[PDB]
């Protein structure tokens, strides 16, 4: 129950639902996809294997050099995470691929000439997902947010109110593809069913029908029914179709030989259908009234006379059919239809088409597709058919076809991949029966029409496009070479792949810049759902319908969690218990309740099946056995919470967590505070600030350890063992054999994230939590990351907060903070920034990294050495010099009075100058790491050598340790043989340490040869092994880090929804203190509650103090020197107040040494884990507080430290939890008002962070044009903001002093002015 | 800032971003304290 | 980019660098009639086709 | 509910001086807010100490099953989940109209 | 302005007047050599667009420069731009003193 680390810190688990399914790895979805991606796969695991197979084989024609595929071998991590993050190089691994090339002979029955299979082709270096779990490429950790777009199928969205403009509004239908073309289908009450492509116009549905060679006769014979009408004994009989009389009005007496069943007057509803079905009305006497509107499906003329009457598909009028009742006809086959329910819609659409033939109908399509040259047939055929019928590029898998058939009401959930003519007809009929009023409309909100994508899915398709750019670059070589000319590593490319791999893991609109500064910050900015994705929901298309919430999201998607800012509304997070299906779906864990007994068997349902079965919420009271104690419960039938019997319920939600995400589950008592505050809260999560000493949150959910321990932020262990060689760089573990694989002896290597860089200038911080000398377990930690203590997520920090208005210092968001924090570094964040200097090569000659620094002051010298670099560990602030950069002056700059010197005297004694690089305004830290590289082939100055020595020893210092351990082993072997053949304890203890005979003899020697050849190799690599790009040859990489503490204006908040900014620095004890002794540090005002429903301020605070009270008694039960038994029963009450709800007890080992220490670590309160949507309540909280004697009412009376008086009505004071964001103003507070402008014109040079400035636009121009102040208006658009000469000519006088200005001549006018002069216009200024 | 002016600005004390423009000439300066000063225009162009 | 058609390369400075001093602010070379002048005036100096 | 919390919260505070216990305007801060005012409506405060009433349904009409609880205590998941739809509403609107 | 390497950073307008004046002499050359009207006016067609391409190209197709796909910045394009009047209006020189 308790492990090696639980010996020190335990979180009070408190679940209301006795669980059967326990929490899994928090970042499942992400990390295991990485495992599937970069690994040996013998079949086709979604990742590098799926992509390559969906594109392979690469088949060409005439010659056949069909390139086939087998497998691929990868590379393991070469260096440690430490220096990879410090040097600033992509933490990747070489990708070697096994490509097979079978060259066939030109036109011979598969006569293979060569089946040459070559491996390890260099297809780049794929960026590795660290042990932490990020894509470290350009120094900044970047991770891809899993996405979601429209699932393949067909939707029917309403979207009312947007485009009615009269009252005759309609809806829209969009058939969604997977990898192909989207399809538009729209039927309107305007009596016109249209259809078009994304880049099309308004064309009838009959333009595809007639184009598929389906003539008028071929069309209306499929869409409409064949009814056998007959004329017997010279009188019209009719095979009345009741199913085709739905909604029809009874105008004529509907009879059956004398018995009028349906009366003339009241109509047909859905009862008289049965009253006509029961008597089988299929051959009755009827007038010709009812038929005088049907078009014929054949041809009929006078056979007794010899006269032609009509063609095909035409209504038969009063006299025509009468003639067809006297000449010689006994059969009549018209298309049975009416005018209310079933309508002759397409009969009214063929007329819309100007043509009637396939030929010209495609010419109409040619007018749409390509307007230009006079038409023929070539163009048509090609485009159109190869779009929907060619299967090579048009596909739909088994997900698209399912929603097809199921929504089209079929049974087979599989089919083809293309879209056929019979489907064009049938899916059209779908829209047709939805226009009749015999069918209904669906909704996009249904996750069946919502494809939830994994990073791997997105991967295959983006890279699929890359493979086509290169496939049609290889097929040329393949078509030409008959013999064995084309050889491996001469066809496949690398750049189109390089600008693709880097492009997806860090440049596509799926991947985002992960802001690293907290474990959860990483997590929620990593795994979520992003509609921003490629081909997903964009903000210029998705409206209000797309953003609506529906109970069909209960169990997988979180409409709750969606960050504030650029990407808002289009997120709707993925769940922790969520598992992306093999293709595109997502399965939700529900317990099977069989008519009474709730079975612990968990199932996986889809969005169709969820909305198809009766499922119970997480709010379903079970008791004693786990079965419903009640006989009724709220259940979703299709996504509607209604009432159901116990003998009908089929499901119930497993646990109170099998419904939400990382950012949703993380917040305690979500049911009580508003979820929109969780939306805003969603944003704030991925921005938690790195504190130095993270004290633990007094309250949680049980996913706190799920973050801290399982986020990669800590050096975990896959094979537990006795910690051995633990350092601040790498941790070495001696593995125990009960958990050891006999391979490679037993030395597990681990790398630490001990203070390195991060995207937002951050500095990831690792805090060692385990002391040396103790075995670990599979899943045990060594050193937890930022804002974590011994394994608990403490994003911000928990401390004393009181609620009392001071009129001025705390208006809602305004936070009243006390000196304490910033003064003690109990909340300090660290920040490392990075800079670098581009290299040499000039039209004149090489360049030097200064190697000095000419004509400067004393300061600029005491810091730059003979390498041109600043002493690491010096004082680099403001704008001190960092890297000395030399630049070849040039022909263009030379001077008359200086020449001849550099023409006689020497060579480089003058031509070179100094154009170094300095510290960007806004940085005050210390230069730390410096990595430099020199001129490949033709070595640089002394620096080349300074680099070699440096690196040689950096590597030696490590490779020596691990051998000294093993050599200690061989030491033992010799001391074991020596004694038996002559005891020499004292003798070997007096002789130097260098004083199975054949065994040792051989192995020792092999080792020595390696030593030699390896040192040679390293030196070799830095002399001429500098494989770099031409140009980047003398480059520099320098990092500068600054200790940053919170200053007035920083954004602190909470995990709930209330924000805030630190205000005026306040003294220490001028804040009201209490019975404990600690003066309150934070002061806010719940004035926002009576206004917005963020009840956390009343509540979260109350309960916060509760949990700390229990800690105050732990404090008591230890400070009094109490035996382990006293507090043991205290722990029993802690896990057994008086219920059956889980907390999971122990009762197995020594309750002495391993319970007493737990008090020594929980004397700071006892963190409680609460259930998300059915959590702890009032009566429970109070039960705990009466155990000894605690402040059940966390609303204690405060003594004002200003003097010593008591305030009226004791207030809600105690411990709550704050959440500071990454919004440290030192990233945006780079003061700039006057500096340098543009050269060519009045162009503004500045971005968002550094070199900032207020954007004065034309609308702000109107503000100035809106106030009575016309003088500042004058200035603002003349001298203050227009004339480049105006300000210069005036600044050089204001520095001298003169209170008044003069306009001059605006150069802008000088443009317009002369321009019109070319035309013939005159400017005139007289008198 | 003086609290009794925030009503006009419809703001409080918790994050209102404002820019400070420097009058380079007496022109701006004179309008500043004459027709722009808080204490010199306690009326609104909508009524009293 | 002509001296006679448009104007002085630099302020009162000839391209051949013959004329330098301010007193010869209007002198016209018998060959190249180029009056040395302020380059600012080389915004008003229009040419024709 | 209004007819209750208003009389209660306007004069229930009585104190004796120069005679018997005279009725003085409630010293309760909510009362002072509902008198001069600073920021925040006493109508939403009213729906904080009293039943929130009705909200908008996920369809558009008005809830046929009113919230009978108050925000002094922690009101129920499901009804507040329908109140979650209300949150949606507000936020969005402000956002684009500006 | 010449660069370190031997290249020239001439402007779009320069290669435009070059064009106009080159064909201008070519037209006067069709005068020195006496060509029929069918041909001298063929060059007039070429000089016609010349004038245009300099101003704003009026409305033809925005004359481009040799080997570079980019509509040249004409006279009216030195006027027109962002938010009506390019410079003075939209983004008109970074504010000083504020």
């Amino acid at each position: 129950v308790y492990s090696y680390t639980e010996k020190k810190r335990i979180r009070k688990d408190f679940g209301k639902r006795p669980q059967v399914l326990d929490v899994p790895y928090l970042l499942s979805i992400q990390l295991d996809s990485f495992q599937k991606f970069i690994e040996q796969d013998p079949e086709g695991q979604y990742g590098l294997e799926a992509a390559f197979r969906s594109v392979f084989p690469i088949q060409s024609y005439s010659g056949n050099s069909e390139l086939q595929y087998v497998s691929y071998r990868l590379g393991e991590p070469v260096f440690d995470v430490q220096e990879c993050q410090i040097r600033g190089v992509t933490y990747s691994a070489p990708l070697r691929v096994k490509l097979r090339l079978v060259i066939y002979e030109r036109e011979a029955p598969e006569g293979t000439v060569k089946d040459i299979k070559e491996q390890e082709v260099y297809m780049g270096e794929i960026p590795l997902m660290t042990d932490n779990g990020t894509f470290v490429i350009n120094g900044t950790e970047r991770v891809i947010v899993s996405q979601l777009h429209r699932s393949p199928g067909v939707f029917f969205d309403s979207d009312k109110g947007k485009t009615h403009s009269s009252g005759k509004v309609l809806y829209n239908a969009r058939i969604i593809p997977y990898r192909g073309s989207w399809l538009d289908f729209e039927f309107d009450p305007k009596d016109n069913l249209f259809v078009r492509i994304d880049r099309r116009r308004k064309l009838p549905a009959t333009i595809i029908l007639r184009a598929l060679n389906y003539t008028t006769e071929q069309i209306l014979d499929l869409f409409f029914e064949k009814v056998i009408f007959e004329i017997r004994d010279n009188k019209l009989q009719m095979e009345l179709v009741p199913e085709r009389l739905r909604g029809e009005t009874a105008s004529f007496d509907i009879e059956a030989n004398g018995k009028v069943y349906v009366e003339k007057g009241r109509r047909i509803t859905a009862r008289h259908i049965r009253q006509l079905e029961k008597d089988d009305v299929k051959l009755i006497e009827v007038p010709v009234e009812y038929i005088a509107g049907k078009v014929v499906a054949k041809d009929y003329i006078d056979e007794s006379t010899g006269e032609l009457i009509c063609a095909a598909n035409m209504e038969l009028s009063l006299d025509l059919l009468a003639k067809l009742s006297q000449s010689g006809h006994k059969r009549i086959e018209t298309l049975f239809t009416n005018d209310l329910d079933h309508g002759p819609y397409i009969s009214e659409t063929l007329r819309v088409d100007p043509t009637n033939d396939r030929l010209s109908a495609l010419v109409e399509i040619y007018r749409m597709m390509r307007p230009g040259e006079p038409p023929t047939r070539e163009a048509a055929e090609s485009l159109f058919e190869n779009l929907f019928f060619s299967e090579d590029r048009y596909d739909l898998s088994a997900v698209g076809r399912m929603k097809f058939n199921r929504s089209l009401l079929r049974e087979e959930i599989e089919g083809s991949g293309i879209l056929s003519k019979d489907d064009i007809i049938d899916v059209m009929k779908k829209l047709i029966d939805i226009r009749n009023g015999k069918g209904e409309v669906d909704d996009i909100d249904h996750l069946g029409n919502r494809r939830i994508r994994s990073v791997g899915e997105m991967a295959e398709n983006q890279f699929r496009v890359g493979l086509v750019r290169v496939e049609r670059a290889v097929k040329e070589r393949l078509s030409l070479g008959d013999l064995d000319t084309l050889m491996p590593q001469d066809m496949i490319n690398a750049k189109p792949i390089s600008a693709a791999v880097k492009e997806f893991f860090g440049s596509s609109q799926l991947s985002q810049f992960m802001d690293q500064n907290n474990p959860l910050s990483e997590i929620t900015h990593k795994r979520r759902i992003s509609a921003l994705g490629p081909g997903g929901l964009t903000r210029e298309r998705a409206g209000f319908e797309v953003r609506d919430v529906h109970p069909t999201h209960y169990g997988r998607v979180c409409p709750i969690e969606t960050p504030e800012g650029p990407n808002i509304g289009l997120i709707n997070s993925l769940s922790v218990y969520a598992q992306t299906n093999e293709y595109g779906f997502l399965e939700t864990p529900y317990r099977k309740v069989t008519d009474g007994v709730v079975t612990d068997e968990i199932h996986y349902l889809s969005a169709i099946e969820e909305g198809n079965y009766v499922i119970a919420q997480a709010n379903s009271n079970l008791d004693e056995e786990g079965h419903f104690v009640e006989d009724l419960v709220t259940c979703r039938s299709k996504g509607e919470s209604s009432l159901f019997s116990r003998d009908q319920v089929d499901y119930m939600d497993v646990s109170t967590q099998q419904v939400v995400s990382v950012g949703a589950s993380l917040i305690p008592f979500l049911e009580h505070d508003d979820a929109n505050r969780a939306l805003m809260g969603a944003n704030m999560q991925r921005q938690a600030v790195p504190t130095l000493r993270a004290d633990k949150p007094l309250v949680g959910t049980g996913m706190e350890r799920a973050v801290a321990v399982d986020s990669g932020v800590t050096a975990v262990a896959k094979r537990g063992g006795v910690v051995q060689y633990v350092d601040a760089s790498r941790i070495v573990i001696k593995v125990n054999e009960d958990e050891m694989y006999p391979g490679e002896a037993g030395i597990d290597i681990y790398n630490l994230t001990k203070y390195t860089r991060s995207n937002q200038n951050t500095c990831i911080n690792q805090m060692p939590c385990v002391s040396l000398g103790e075995p670990v377990e599979r899943g045990d930690v060594l050193a937890d990351g930022p804002s974590t203590d011994l394994g608990e997520l403490a994003l911000g920090q928990n401390m004393r907060v009181a609620f009392m208005p001071w009129n001025g210092y705390n208006f809602e968001d305004s936070i009243l903070v006390s000196e304490r924090v910033v003064q003690e570094d109990r909340f300090t964040t660290i920040h490392i920034q990075e800079l670098a200097c581009v290299s040499r090569d000039t039209k004149l000659g090489p360049e030097e990294i200064t190697a000095d620094i000419p004509n400067v002051g004393e300061a600029a010298l005491s810091k730059l050495d003979e390498s041109g670099i600043v002493y690491i560990g010096a004082e680099v602030t403001g704008g001190d010099i960092l890297v000395g950069k030399v630049t070849p002056k040039g022909e263009t700059q030379l001077t008359p009075e200086e020449k001849l010197l550099r023409a006689i005297f020497g060579e480089k004694a003058s031509d070179v100058k100094d154009s170094s690089l300095r510290v960007p305004n806004g940085v005050s830290g210390t230069v730390i790491d410096v990595q430099v590289f020199t001129r490949d082939g033709v070595e640089k100055d002394k620096r080349a050598l300074e680099i070699e020595e440096m690196q040689l020893k950096q590597a030696k210092k490590d490779l020596s340790e691990e051998l000294q351990i093993l050599e200690a082993g061989l030491f033992s072997r010799i001391r074991a043989v020596l004694v038996a053949g002559g005891v020499e304890a004292e003798k070997l203890d007096k002789l130097p340490r260098d004083r199975q005979l054949e065994q040792l003899a051989e192995q020792y020697d092999e080792l020595k040869h390696e030593f030699e050849k390896k040192l040679e190799a390293k030196r070799r690599k830095i002399t001429q092994g500098d494989d770099l790009a031409p140009g980047v040859l003398k480059i520099v990489k320098v990092y500068l880090a600054v200790k940053r503490r919170i200053q007035p204006g920083d954004k602190m908040a909470g995990r709930h929804g209330n924000k805030g900014v630190i205000s005026k620095i306040n003294p220490i004890e001028d804040m009201p203190y209490d019975e404990n002794g600690t003066p309150v540090d934070i002061v806010l005002n719940p004035l926002g509650v009576p206004s917005r429903m963020n009840i956390g301020q009343i509540l979260e605070t109350h309960l916060g103090m509760a949990a700390k009270g229990i800690g105050d008694k732990i404090n008591a039960m230890l400070k009094q020197q109490q035996e382990v038994a006293k507090l043991r029963e205290f722990i029993q009450r802690a896990y057994d107040l008086g219920a059956d709800v889980r907390q999971k007890v122990d009762l197995s080992t020594f309750s002495d040494e391993e319970v007493m220490r737990l008090a020594e670590n929980l004397r700071k309160g006892m963190p409680i884990a609460t259930p998300v949507f059915d959590g702890a309540k009032e009566a429970e909280i109070k039960e705990l507080l009466k155990l000894g004697d605690l402040p059940t009412s966390g609303q204690i009376r405060l003594y004002d430290g200003r003097t010593g008086e008591q305030f009226e009505r004791p207030v809600t004071v105690g411990y709550m939890y704050m959440l500071k964001l990454n919004h440290l103003v030192d990233d945006k507070m780079h003061a700039r008002s006057t500096g340098s402008y543009s050269l060519v014109t009045q162009q503004p040079l500045g971005g968002k962070a550094q070199f900032g400035g207020q954007r004065f636009g034309e609308m702000e121009v109107w503000a100035l044009e809106a106030y009575g102040a016309a003088y500042t208006l004058q200035e603002m658009l003349t001298v203050k903001s227009d004339d480049v000469n105006g300000r210069t000519k005036m600044y050089k006088n204001i520095v001298d002093g003169n209170h008044q200005m003069e306009p001059g001549m605006p150069e802008s006018f000088n443009v317009l002015l002369k321009e019109i002069r070319s035309l013939g216009i005159n400017i005139e200024l007289e008198d | 800032l003086h609290p009794l002016v925030c009503a006009a600005y419809n703001a409080d004390f918790d994050g209102d971003q404002m820019a400070v423009h420097v009058p380079l000439t007496l022109e701006a300066q004179l309008e500043a304290r004459a027709l722009m000063m808080s204490t010199n225009n306690i009326l609104s162009p909508a009524n009293g | 980019f002509c001296a006679r058609i448009f104007g002085p390369v630099k302020d009162y400075e000839c391209l051949c660098g013959k004329y330098k001093r301010l007193k010869h602010r209007g002198v016209i070379c018998e060959k190249c009639g180029v009056e040395v002048t302020q380059t600012k005036v080389r915004r008003e100096r229009m040419g024709h086709i | 509910v209004s007819k209750a919390m208003m009389d209660n919260l306007q004069t229930e505070t009585v104190i004796n001086r120069d005679g018997q216990e005279e009725k003085q305007v409630s010293f309760n801060s909510i009362y002072m807010m509902a008198d001069s005012g600073a920021r925040g409506s006493a109508a939403q405060i009213r729906q904080l100490a009293g039943m929130r009433g009705l909200m908008a349904k996920p369809d558009g009409s008005i809830i046929e099953t009113p919230i009978t609880a108050n925000f002094r205590e922690g009101l129920n998941v499901l009804q507040y989940f329908i109140s979650t739809h209300g949150a949606r509403k507000g936020l969005a609107d402000t956002a684009l109209k500006t | 302005v010449p660069l370190d390497g031997g290249r020239f950073a001439t402007s779009d307008l320069n290669d435009l007047y070059r064009r106009v004046i080159n064909r201008n002499n070519r037209l006067k050359r069709l005068l020195d050599l006496a060509a029929p009207d069918i041909i001298v006016r063929n060059e007039k067609r070429m000089l016609q667009e010349a004038v245009d391409a300099l101003l704003d190209n009026g409305r033809r197709g925005r004359a481009i420069t040799g080997s570079n796909k980019r509509p040249l910045k004409s006279l009216a394009d030195m006027i027109k731009g962002k938010q009506g009047r390019f410079r003075q209006n939209l983004l008109g020189k970074r504010v000083d003193y504020s």
